[PDB]
């Protein structure tokens, strides 16, 4: 017996990266998983390095980030790599989730990797939100203020919880220092959950774009998917390079180059772009608590896809109506994103409410109806 | 929001540094430092820039040491623990015009002139915003605009009423390189200088980016060849089925 | 070298009958006083030399070294200290 | 004993409820007991003992 | 090393706070604050202690506010940005006698009197070392000892020659509670006070420790019963072997 | 099939903590593994909490630790728990390693868990050393100075490496900030290696005090060893309580309550007690590079126990001569510890050299000789 199979430690690596049996027909949308692992490794390397030069005290935080930009050798690169990779992480995670929704990766027997996946997505949001506060510029402070005040909506104890999170009566030094400690920790928690969802997946293996079993026709993960992953790694690195070296601030807000000032409020307080659809959903509900519930539900509702999809077939490759519905759902999600950063003005107020209704009605009404009808069309149509 | 509340959007000017392969023009940077020093520095600090930062960008080591040595900085206390001053060194930061915010506001009718070290990154528009603002004070406000006292009309500034008056006029500076100091020329130079102050890694970054682009592109091409090479037995596979 | 329940890797077992009683049926502290006194005494007596000999030796070595060092740094130990350095 | 077993112990839901309620009681009574004992062994020494002079 | 190089080891005095269940004597703490304030504070700071810290330990809210309000602290600048002073508040730290190290050394023949906030933890011996040092200045140095200029002989201090002279003499303080202020009494009180300053959680910590000890001990006893209960079927197992 | 066995995630937990088959005769020295896991969990909880209040900048570090002691609710407890648990971690790790050496846990088929164990021990040393610097008291600074200067002994590049570690020309702010980032990271690395050595162990299972197979007689890990672990958990917590609440500074150095001062050198610079034996070994060799090599070798030599132990029998329970030699080896290790903190004076200089020779001769001469002779005595003596 080969050592890679005989030795228990080597055999664990072997089972995931080398002999792992994969479908022979994965398309390029199966490459986002390895790009997400790459983003995670970049964020750990750049993040730990920034931690060596950053100071979490509110009197020094913003200046420690300027010191990184100006004095630390290659500090500008490490800082911009960390800031831009946070955006790339969300592009890859939305692509990975969209792949999963289009191809029915949430269906049995892959409910458990999908459900742990939903938690990974929540941890990424928290991680990224706390890291953005660490700069302690105007958007850092004011974004922390408004987002942390949503907790005040929790009945009875909400105000007390907010003061407890802040460690005082407003966002200040205690909040910044605790956000640093938690921002350092959360990526390690996220890596554990990422590993858990892969171990859960390993019982069924990867799904594939046709939605059928691949047990009839497997390929080793290496060398085939190793070399196919290199193509998208280099494509990702080219996009990374164009932002980090040629346009490092395109994805950012200029107000975060102004030191936090609790007196002056910025013109518009918006989250980072990747949180914008959830912010639009929150604005749509007039009630404070209503809005917070809706915003959380917009993520947790992903957990019901295994139930509301009534199809006898996995994935959308052969379902023209489902494909149209999916197209509208995705575009609506992008429009919600745009509406998250417009001013609260006509006619965007009502439009945001209609897009919010469409978002939820996909899960609750349309997907159950369309998947029911398509089952019948496949049966009658092929008689 | 109304266009006035947003501010007029500045034109896209063709800066020398626009261009994937373009550095700053260092002669413009040096002239822009001179505008900063003779005009802006009366009200605005540049606190993130040290004298050493000018060296080999705009000035030689000796010129920058001369600028530093003309100033006095707080030293460590003497042996009786009394305060002392020392001459400046290259490690020192460029000193600001006011001791605190309160003094700054008192000298500017309540308005606080921001530090200019990050201003090119802290405003939408960057160099174009600085150039447009400095050169965009109309002689007369559009009919109907009511300025608050101590405000000046400038359409680029959001809301229109800015606490900073026009400061650049033809020949307020005499450039040491013989360039005609027109309003436009001075605004262009100081906007270049401030852009450099906000992003002093700019030139190095874009050159490193060129090397990265070239290497990564070649690796992308080779990775395509290698993937196709390795996958060809799978892509080329053929089957003959004889039903049992 | 270890399997799992049902195939642990034991050589075949045969001929052993094993018996025990419920934890609720037993006195958990049965014979505790005898154990605490006589069993502990037996177990300790049989291991005592293996602790006493090295501990006593290394403590003696330390005691001699520390006393000499103390003496060398007195007035009386001036001359012996001068030689030792 | 049978009655006590049947009400508080047999169902784990009841057993856990009894344990938690007892923990609540213990916590509150133990706090008060320790506070009084601490005050007796350190009598005349604590701020509360000299506070009245000021 | 010579015993002189180490310093004489202080006696173990029976402090009220020695004792697993013992708090500080707060009447001694209050008297010790008065010795600090009237003797030590001429040369030694207590920078880690704020006025609020005295409250409910040694003083009432009103007494401590009165102490704070008698001092002037730096305020934020006024509207012209000029410096201002304000009266002290409970949040303020107790102010030190000197503005910097250089001034401190100049006033003490080159020696720097340490801050006393952590001194009881920063020296082997703690309260016993402080008490021994303050009360351990012999009238005459042992024959043969040559003191460096500005040094005083004290056997507890390593090397023997300390830059601090004896400061406690019978009746330098008049205690407000009528206690005879002898050298020994004042040294005991100030050593208690400084021990409190180094570890102000002391009283609460030891009470919480008593609760922890009791709970953990009971849990240890019960865990023994439960382990023995669960293991008895294994310990009690018996075998009959009939060789096949 | 029971869910705990069927579900792949639950089954992993099940295999390690519940159905895991254990020897029925593990004695109390098999409880140090769970105490080490407890220390690791306490250090993570207290460490992450201290990170919420600590400032890594050299101008604020020492004062942020005073703020923790004085102002943060229960800060004194969290700080003392973290500081004392670092000592308890080393007591438990020495006990666990001594158990392993006495009972032959390093012998085949357990060479791999033992070898990964030696790396865990090195990571614990580095973790604890960096954490001690973070206080930035006198011992923090001067211990960092002395220990980091040992790297200067590396030929050719040593000086360059030291400046690179410090991020400057002496221990200062850059060094403190990097030690904070690495001190936060290293416990996560240590947890991964702790998990690796357990996975490696799982192929053979636990050894037992008799040194024989336990495949004939296995007990489930739960409930037997769960409940037996609680006894030592509560014994540990009682010791913890006595130090943390009644004597929190017994294990420390008073000089670490003086702020770091690069000018004044403290009377004696020693490492924390748990590093003292290695420091004595280093002092024994007069050469700088010689001493560093010896000090590292004193740990890496543990890797050769699988080779130099020539016994046909696992462990010392039945080997009277090996038991005596082990007793002398352990007591010598404690004497080296004591000699690590005496002054470099007669007669401790020579004594330290003799104890160092004895330390190495155990591995290189005595254990190979004694184990050879005992093999022959077992054979001849039982004929
Ligand atoms: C960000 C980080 C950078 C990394 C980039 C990685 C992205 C790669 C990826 O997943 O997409 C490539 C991916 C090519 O992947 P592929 O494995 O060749 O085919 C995957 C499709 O399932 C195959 O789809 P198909 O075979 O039906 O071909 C459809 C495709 C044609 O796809 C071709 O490439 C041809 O054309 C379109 O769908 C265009 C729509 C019409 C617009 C007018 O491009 C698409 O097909 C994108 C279509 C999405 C809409
Ligand atoms: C630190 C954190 C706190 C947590 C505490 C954990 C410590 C527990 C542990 O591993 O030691 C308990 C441990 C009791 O463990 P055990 O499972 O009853 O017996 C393990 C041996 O087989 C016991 O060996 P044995 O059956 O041959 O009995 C010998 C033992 C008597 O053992 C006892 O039962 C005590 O007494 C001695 O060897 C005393 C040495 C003579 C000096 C005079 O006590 C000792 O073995 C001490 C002897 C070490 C030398
Ligand atoms: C924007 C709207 C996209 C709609 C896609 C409709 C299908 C299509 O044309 O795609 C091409 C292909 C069609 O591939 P296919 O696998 O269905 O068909 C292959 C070819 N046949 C049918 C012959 C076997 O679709 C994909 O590859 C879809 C992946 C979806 C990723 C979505 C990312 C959005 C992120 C938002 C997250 C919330
Ligand atoms: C100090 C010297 C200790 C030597 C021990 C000698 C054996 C003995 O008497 O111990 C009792 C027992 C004897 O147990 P045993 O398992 O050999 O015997 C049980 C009883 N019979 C023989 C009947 C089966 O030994 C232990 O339990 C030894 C564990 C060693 C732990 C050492 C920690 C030191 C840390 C230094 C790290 C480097
Ligand atoms: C991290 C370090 C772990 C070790 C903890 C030991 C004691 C710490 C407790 C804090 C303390 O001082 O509690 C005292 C009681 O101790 C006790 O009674 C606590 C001892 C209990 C030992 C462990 C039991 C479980 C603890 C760990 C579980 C944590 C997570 C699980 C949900 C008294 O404080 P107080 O009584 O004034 O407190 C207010 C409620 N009246
Ligand atoms: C004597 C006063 C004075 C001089 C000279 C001066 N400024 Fe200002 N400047 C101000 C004040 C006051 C403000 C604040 C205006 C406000 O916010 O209303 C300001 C604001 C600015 C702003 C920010 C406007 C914004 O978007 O918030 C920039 C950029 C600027 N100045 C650049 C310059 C440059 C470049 C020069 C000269 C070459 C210059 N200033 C000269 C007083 C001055
Ligand atoms: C007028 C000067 C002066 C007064 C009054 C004074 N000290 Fe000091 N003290 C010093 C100086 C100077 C040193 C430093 C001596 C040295 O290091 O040689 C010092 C050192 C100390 C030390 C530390 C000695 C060591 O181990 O490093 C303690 C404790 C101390 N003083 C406490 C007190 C207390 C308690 C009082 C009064 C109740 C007091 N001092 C009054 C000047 C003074
Ligand atoms: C999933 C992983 C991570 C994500 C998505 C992430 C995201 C972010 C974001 C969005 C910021 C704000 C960046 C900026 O605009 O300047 C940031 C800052 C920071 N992050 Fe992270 N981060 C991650 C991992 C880490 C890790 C592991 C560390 C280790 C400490 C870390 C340390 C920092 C530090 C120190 C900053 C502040 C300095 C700065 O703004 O660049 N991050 N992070
Ligand atoms: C750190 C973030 C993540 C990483 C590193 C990651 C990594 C991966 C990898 C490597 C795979 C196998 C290869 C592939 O299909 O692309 C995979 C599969 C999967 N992931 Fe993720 N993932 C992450 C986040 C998520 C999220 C947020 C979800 C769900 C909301 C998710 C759900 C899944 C599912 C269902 C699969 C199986 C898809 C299939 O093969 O059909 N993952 N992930
Ligand atoms: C194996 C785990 C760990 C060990 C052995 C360890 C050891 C130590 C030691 C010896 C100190 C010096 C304590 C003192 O005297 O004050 C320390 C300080 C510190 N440790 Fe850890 N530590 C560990 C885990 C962690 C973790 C996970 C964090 C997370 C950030 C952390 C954060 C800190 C902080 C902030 C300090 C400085 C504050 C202080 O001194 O108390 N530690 N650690
Ligand atoms: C973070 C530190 C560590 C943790 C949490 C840990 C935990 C454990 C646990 C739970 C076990 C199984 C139970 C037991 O035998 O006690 C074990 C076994 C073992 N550990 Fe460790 N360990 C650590 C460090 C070390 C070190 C430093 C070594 C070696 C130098 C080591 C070598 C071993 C070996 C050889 C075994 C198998 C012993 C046997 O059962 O016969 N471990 N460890």
């Amino acid at each position: 017996m080969a050592l890679r199979k005989k030795n228990s430690l080597l055999n664990m690596a072997n089972s995931y990266v080398l002999d792992s049996p994969q479908p022979s027909n994965l398309n390029y949308f199966w490459n986002f998983g390895s790009l997400l692992a790459l983003c995670l490794v970049i964020q750990l390397a750049t993040g730990i390095t920034l931690a060596m030069h950053y100071t979490s005290h509110a009197s020094l935080a913003f200046d420690s980030v300027e010191h990184i930009m100006r004095d630390v050798n290659f500090g500008w690169f490490i800082r911009y790599a960390h800031a831009n990779t946070a955006s790339f992480f969300f592009i890859c995670i939305y692509a990975h989730m969209g792949r999963n929704i289009y191809y029915g990766s949430y269906k049995t027997p892959r409910v458990l990797p999908w459900s742990i996946g939903v938690i990974i997505f929540l941890l990424l949001i928290i991680t990224a939100f706390m890291g953005y506060v660490l700069v302690f510029g105007q958007m850092s402070l004011w974004g922390a203020t408004v987002i942390c005040n949503l907790v005040s909506a929790i009945p009875w104890l909400g105000e007390d919880i907010v003061h407890f999170l802040w460690g005082g009566f407003s966002v200040g030094n205690p909040t910044l220092q605790r956000f640093f400690a938690l921002h350092y920790l959360m990526p390690f928690v996220l890596a554990v959950f990422a590993l858990l969802h892969l171990i859960a997946l390993h019982t069924a293996g990867s799904s594939n774009p046709l939605g059928i079993t691949s047990n009839v026709d497997k390929l080793s993960m290496h060398p085939y998917y190793s070399f196919k992953d290199l193509i998208t790694v280099f494509a990702f690195l080219l996009m990374f390079t164009l932002f980090v070296f040629f346009s490092p601030d395109k994805l950012g807000h200029p107000d975060n180059y102004i030191p936090a000032n609790p007196m002056v409020t910025p013109a518009s307080i918006v989250p980072e772009w990747y949180l914008l659809p959830f912010y639009a959903i929150l604005r749509a509900i007039p009630d404070k608590l209503g809005g917070v519930i809706a915003m959380v539900a917009a993520i947790l509702i992903l957990l019901i896809l295994p139930i509301v999809d009534r199809s006898i077939i996995r994935g959308n490759a052969f379902k023209p109506i489902s494909k149209l519905l999916f197209g509208f759902f995705i575009c609506n999600f992008l429009l919600l994103g745009v509406l998250g950063q417009v001013h609260i003005e006509p006619p965007f107020i009502v439009l945001g409410q209609i897009c919010t209704i469409f978002y939820f009605s996909y899960f609750l009404i349309l997907l159950p109806m369309v998947s029911t009808i398509e089952n019948i069309f496949f049966y009658i149509g092929s008689l | 929001m109304t266009a006035a509340e947003h501010g007029l959007h500045p034109a896209e000017y063709p800066w020398p540094q626009n261009g994937m392969l373009s550095t700053f023009d260092h002669a413009s940077l040096r002239r822009g430092y001179q505008v900063y020093k003779e005009v802006c520095a009366a009200c605005h600090s540049l606190d993130r820039i040290a004298w050493r930062n000018l060296v080999g960008v705009t000035h030689t080591t000796d010129e920058a040491k001369a600028f530093a040595e003309e100033l006095e900085y707080d030293d460590e206390p003497d042996d009786e623990g009394n305060p002392r001053k020392r001459p400046g060194k290259l490690a020192d930061y460029i000193p600001g015009p006011y001791p605190n915010e309160q003094a700054a506001r008192a000298a500017n009718q309540g308005a606080l002139p921001p530090d200019l070290s990050l201003i090119a990154k802290a405003r939408h528009g960057g160099a174009d915003y600085i150039f447009a603002l400095l050169t965009g004070y109309p002689d007369e406000p559009p009919a109907g605009v009511v300025l608050a006292p101590g405000m000046n009309y400038n359409p680029y500034f959001p809301g229109g009423g800015i606490g900073m008056a026009r400061t650049l006029f033809d020949g307020v500076v005499e450039y040491e390189d013989g360039t005609p100091a027109t309003t436009s020329q001075m605004a262009k130079d100081v906007a270049a200088f401030l852009t450099w102050a906000a992003e002093p890694e700019h030139d190095e970054r874009k050159k490193l980016g060129l090397k990265a682009i070239i290497v990564i592109s070649a690796m992308l091409g080779l990775s395509v060849y290698i993937k196709k090479f390795k996958w060809s037995p799978i892509k080329n596979r053929k089957f003959i089925y004889n039903p049992p | 070298y270890m399997g799992w329940w049902g195939h642990m890797g034991s050589p075949p077992q045969k001929g052993i009958a094993g018996y025990t009683i419920s934890p609720f049926a037993a006195r958990p502290f049965a014979g505790v006083v005898h154990a605490a006194i006589f069993n502990t005494f037996r177990r300790t007596k049989n291991q005592a030399l293996f602790v006493i000999l090295p501990v006593s030796f290394f403590y003696y070595v330390w005691t001699q070294a520390s006393e000499k060092n103390e003496w060398l740094y007195t007035k009386a130990g001036r001359h012996e200290l001068a030689k030792a350095l | 004993a049978t009655t006590f077993y049947n009400v508080f112990v047999k169902r784990n839901s009841a057993f856990v409820a009894t344990i938690l309620a007892s923990a609540f009681v213990f916590d509150m009574t133990f706090e008060t007991a320790i506070d009084n004992f601490w005050d007796r062994i350190n009598a005349g020494k604590q701020w509360k003992d000299i506070r009245h002079k000021y």
